[PDB]
């Protein structure tokens, strides 16, 4: 389409919580789990409305 | 001599650990007998193969010959640019490095390359650090320089700051704090 | 460890790598033409190649450390240095030339002598509390801690460190002081169950 | 307390920003937080909690 | 037919709450100041206090939305612990996964 | 007022009340009263002096501008 | 060395050359204000050998080019931490006293701004407040570093302590002078009284007075003090504050003030902070405007070449491998040549 474009990585976020494995009583033991958010952005410049 | 493993997908089977000794015995039987180029290469073919890149130098407008290096201690990150010609000025931050770092063995640190290869008040010194403490800004400050100057002593003094750790990065990170104990390696305290 | 096992600590010693090529032996050749091939360990922070570098002292003020306050502890190191120093000068200026010949002024050659002379030569483990010899690097470890908690004893009220280290320095340097009554009760008590030694 | 031209001036920024023009201590200024924020009872996640 | 009387409970008290949400919202801001007169402010005390005990948001539990656990409830997917390591673990919820660091 | 005022006027200041009355007492301690109020700062030495001190006030302060400063005031204080 | 004693010698040539304090000029003109390191390196070289530097230099220059008519010069030493600003003044001072000047002699002014817990309300004046045990200590070293002229110089105005004891006009001011030394509770009194009485005979004639005050941002900065009632004290508050505050204003002739800046031990510094608008406030360098700065450096190779050698020569460098080039070097780039870095490097080797 004719548009300048630039890309690039903004830094990657990772989420991290913990929870009790067991039921009832464990507390020693957890899971740990983690939500991973990775970015890429694009960069448009000098483009018009339509 | 190549590994069991190796051995294994070479000949696509799966053998026991005797039978690989027996075989490299016999390989090694087959070296020691003086053998010819035609079992050298038969031999080569069960052999398995076990130095520093240098920054070239660059040139700024002021007209001065310079390298530039990068290093990383920790959580620090440091760039360095060391002239070939200078007084022993270091400015990090564009702060003069005796303002920078008021503790005498940061100093001692930031010392130690130029000490180590006799080379105290031959050069200039220009250093950005980020991250980190104090300490672990000066050991990355001390890497980046090291590989910086490495392109202005000779190849023996490289491989001497090599051997001394000067150009090693230091692997050693905080290691992550795990569940169920207090810190890294500290268990909680053992009930009974 | 992050570092692998493949890894060599560092040989930090100047005069090492300027050693000429014909007064190598051919171990020592071979040795440095292995080590072009060995992973080598990053140099720790605490040792450098400077000429005032000293191991002993080194060791010292990491064995004084508190919590990681390596500052204030190679603080405390470089006044009881001073200290020293200071105490040996006023000596020297204070005393006759016949005296101030054989008075000392070097505060590193008074630590190292002090220290040799804290160490004690056999020491006692349980096997009964059989008397045992004890190896050289034990021997400096337990002579640094005795000076270290001689110093840190409750006898003494709101005298700094730097005083108390000196001053337990430099009657230690004389053969004298709680430390070498350590040494000397210690040696006493092995000679008391050279009996029970047997085991 | 403040130079006067400056009490004025930022008199004056609050004017054009909407924000309280008069003197008022933390505990009134409940009141503007209380209805700026949307109650917490009406918010969607607390009154459409459950399915 | 919620999961049990305590999930219903909850219900009828976020129902109220939000019912009586603005009453209370202007009633406590006419509290909540040091500009109205204190007559104003113990009359409106007193109108407060007069409101339905269940219309207190406080009183409003965030228990799990599929098995009325009270506690160990993550806000975000609004789950019990154990049935949230029950989906994720089953690969049932996006992005969610193992942590190992 | 002078906090209210972000930029630093050189006029009414203390700068120029202070370099005045110390010319006026040079000349008094001198015997010779040959100068005037105006004839003083108009002169090129009060001007850079002036420009010096705004310089440091307003702008920005390192080792060039106090050395600047200090050659103004050298030449005002007729002491080098 | 360059061991020598005289005042009148050295110069520009002799940048880089020792100047040699007598234990009389030691014990005389310096009571005080010398700093604790290097009185301590006096202690036990048995020696006050001053390096000569250039910042020195120029200002005893100055000194000696400047007439008395004209009203007092303010000269500023600055520089980095540990340049040698302190010891530049005391060199200074040594030499203005030798020149038979009187020497007004401020050791820190850091000191009255900070750690005070005898604090009092000002009889004279309610509106201010006394700091009994600075006032009386400074007026002891004043008195031991100024005596031959402290029975010279007639008091002009009648003065009162209390309804019963008072100081009668035409009196010496050493009666002043021992009045607020012994009588410690209207010592700070008696401080002011006996600046003021300079000023006004510095106007006279009758000498040619040398105003020194160490970290002289102190008298425009803020004080860790507090009231009775926990609350922050101004500067300005401090009746010695106040008056030396008087007595920084050029407003007199008949010498020259000489102050050094200092961020070790001032108060709401950043340590990195050393010019002089960033050490003084806008208020201070409003004060102080306008003035001379004389800027205090590192050493060059040749003053770091004489320490080195000054120190090897006292046998302090007790290290072995001290007097080897490579040792040099090391202590060369770890001080950055910064005399109290490259000292305090120096005194455990
Ligand atoms: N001219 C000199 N000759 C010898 N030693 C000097 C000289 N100037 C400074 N020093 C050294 O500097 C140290 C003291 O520094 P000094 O107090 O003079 O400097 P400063 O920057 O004014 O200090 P501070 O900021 O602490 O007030 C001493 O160890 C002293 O030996
Ligand atoms: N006790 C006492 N102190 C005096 C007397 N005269 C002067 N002083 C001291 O000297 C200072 C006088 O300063 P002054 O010239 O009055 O300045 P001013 O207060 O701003 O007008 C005060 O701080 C007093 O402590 C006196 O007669 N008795």
């Amino acid at each position: 389409l004719g548009i300048s474009i630039k890309v690039h990585e903004p830094p990657r976020k990772i989420e991290r919580f913990t929870l009790l494995q067991s039921v009832h009583i464990y507390k020693k033991h957890r899971v740990q789990y983690e939500m991973r958010t990775l970015y890429r952005c694009l960069e448009l410049e000098h483009l018009t409305g339509s | 001599w190549l590994i069991k493993e190796e051995l294994e997908e070479m000949l696509v089977e799966k053998l026991s650990d005797l039978d690989y000794m027996q075989f490299i015995r016999l390989l090694e039987k087959l070296l020691t007998s003086q053998c010819g180029a035609a079992e050298e290469e038969f031999v080569q073919r069960f052999r398995r193969s076990v130095k520093q890149l240098i920054e070239p130098v660059q040139y700024d407008e002021q007209g001065m010959a310079f390298s530039k290096s990068e290093g990383k201690r920790k959580t620090a990150k440091a760039e360095a640019i060391v002239y070939k010609h200078g007084s022993g000025r270091i400015k990090v931050n564009g702060i003069d490095y005796q303002l920078y770092f008021p503790i005498t063995q940061d100093r001692e640190q930031l010392m130690f390359p130029f000490h180590f290869v006799d080379r105290l008040g031959k050069h200039d010194v220009t250093c950005t650090v980020s991250g980190g403490g104090r300490s672990a800004q000066a050991g990355a400050i001390r890497l980046a320089m090291a590989k910086a100057l490495c392109s202005f002593v000779t190849e023996d003094e490289v491989e001497w700051m090599r051997q001394a750790g000067l150009l090693t990065t230091d692997p050693r990170v905080r290691e992550r704090k795990k569940p169920g104990q207090e810190g890294a390696r500290r268990k909680f305290t053992w009930k009974k | 460890s992050r570092y692998s096992p493949e890894f060599k600590d560092p040989l930090i010693d100047k005069e090492y790598y300027r050693k000429p090529v014909e007064e190598l032996t051919e171990e020592e050749k071979y040795v440095r033409e292995l080590k072009k091939t060995q992973l080598i360990k990053a140099a720790p922070a605490g040792k450098t190649s400077s000429v005032f570098e000293d191991p002993v002292i080194s060791k010292f003020t990491n064995m004084m450390m508190i919590g990681g306050n390596k500052v204030l502890a190679r603080s405390l190191m470089i006044q009881t240095l001073e200290a020293v120093k200071r105490k040996q000068f006023e000596k020297y200026h204070a005393a006759s030339a016949e005296e101030q010949a054989t008075i000392e002024r070097n505060p590193y050659t008074i630590f190292h002598q002090a220290l040799k002379n804290c160490e004690p030569m056999i020491g006692l483990v349980p096997i009964y509390q059989v008397p045992v010899p004890l190896p050289d690097r034990r021997r400096r470890f337990l002579a640094m801690k005795w000076m270290i908690t001689e110093c840190r004893d409750k006898k003494h009220q709101r005298t700094l460190m730097p005083e108390k280290l000196s001053h337990k320095l430099l009657e230690a340097f004389h053969n004298q002081g709680p430390v070498i009554k350590r040494k000397h009760d210690l040696h006493k008590m092995a000679e008391a169950n050279r009996a029970l030694a047997h085991y | 307390s403040l130079s006067e031209y400056a009490f004025r001036m930022s008199r004056l920024s609050a004017r054009l920003f909407g924000e309280v023009t008069r003197p008022t201590n933390s505990k009134s200024m409940k009141v503007v937080k209380l209805f700026s924020e949307l109650p917490l009872a009406k918010k969607k996640e607390t009154y459409d909690w459950y399915p | 037919h919620y999961v049990d009387w305590r999930m219903w409970r909850d219900v009828k008290r976020r129902k109220m709450a939000y019912e009586y949400a603005d009453e209370r919202l202007r009633i406590n801001s006419l509290r909540k100041n040091t500009i109205l007169p204190k007559i104003l402010q113990d009359v409106a005390d007193e109108e407060i206090a007069a409101l339905p005990r269940d219309s207190c948001p406080v009183r409003i539990r965030n228990r799990c939305v599929m098995t009325s656990r009270p506690r160990g409830v993550k806000r975000r997917w609004r789950l019990s612990r154990i049935v949230f390591r029950h989906l994720a673990d089953h690969g049932q919820l996006s992005g969610i996964q193992r942590a190992t660091w | 007022t002078e906090a209210d005022m972000e930029e630093y006027i050189w006029e009414n200041s203390s700068s120029e009340r202070n370099i005045l009355e110390t010319l006026l007492q040079m000349k008094a301690a001198e015997k010779n009263m040959e100068i005037n109020k105006e004839e003083l700062l108009g002169t090129k030495e009060i001007e850079e002096y002036k420009k010096s001190v705004v310089s440091l006030k307003n702008e920005e302060e390192n080792e060039n501008s106090i050395s600047q400063y200090k050659e103004s005031v050298k030449r005002l204080l007729n002491v080098t | 060395r360059t061991n020598e004693n005289d005042p009148a010698k050295h110069g520009d040539q002799h940048e880089g050359q020792h100047y040699n304090i007598s234990p009389q000029d030691l014990e005389t003109v310096f009571p005080h204000g010398l700093p604790p390191r290097f009185v301590m390196q006096v202690k036990t070289f048995s020696e006050a050998c001053l390096m000569v530097r250039k910042p020195a230099l120029e200002l005893l220059h100055y000194l000696k080019n400047t007439s008395f008519a004209y009203p007092a010069i303010r000269y500023l030493l600055y520089g980095e931490k540990g340049t040698g600003k302190t010891l530049s003044l005391c060199h200074v001072i040594h030499f203005c006293a030798k020149q038979d000047w009187l020497i007004l002699h401020i050791p820190d002014a850091h000191l009255w701004v900070k750690n005070c817990r005898d604090l009092l309300q000002s009889s004279y004046n309610k509106q201010r407040f006394d700091q009994p045990l600075e006032a009386s200590t400074w007026l002891k070293n004043f008195k031991t570093t100024n005596e031959r002229f402290l029975n010279q110089i007639k008091v002009q105005e009648k003065y009162v302590w209390n309804k019963r004891e008072s100081t009668e006009k035409g009196s010496p001011l050493g009666e002043v002078v021992e009045q607020g030394i012994t009588r410690v509770r209207n010592a700070t009194d008696a401080v002011g009284i006996v600046l003021k009485e300079l000023k006004r005979q510095s106007s006279l004639g009758m000498f040619h007075l040398l105003v020194a005050v160490d970290g002289i941002n102190a008298l425009w900065g803020r004080t860790t003090l507090k009231r009775e009632d926990k609350s922050p004290i101004a500067p300005e508050e401090l009746a010695l504050v106040h008056n030396l505050r008087k007595m920084m204003k050029n407003d007199w002739h008949g010498g020259a003030i000489v102050s050094a800046l200092s961020q070790t031990g001032s108060l709401f510094k950043p340590r990195k902070a050393y010019l002089p608008q960033e050490l003084l406030g806008k208020e201070g360098f409003d004060a102080l405007d306008p003035f001379i700065p004389i800027l205090v450096s590192n050493y060059n190779p040749k003053e770091f070449e004489s320490c080195i050698q000054y120190y090897l020569e006292n046998n302090w460098l007790q290290h072995e491998k001290a007097p080897t080039e490579e040792g040099k070097k090391e202590l060369l780039f770890l001080s950055n040549a910064n005399p109290s870095l490259l000292e305090r490097h120096c005194a455990y080797l």
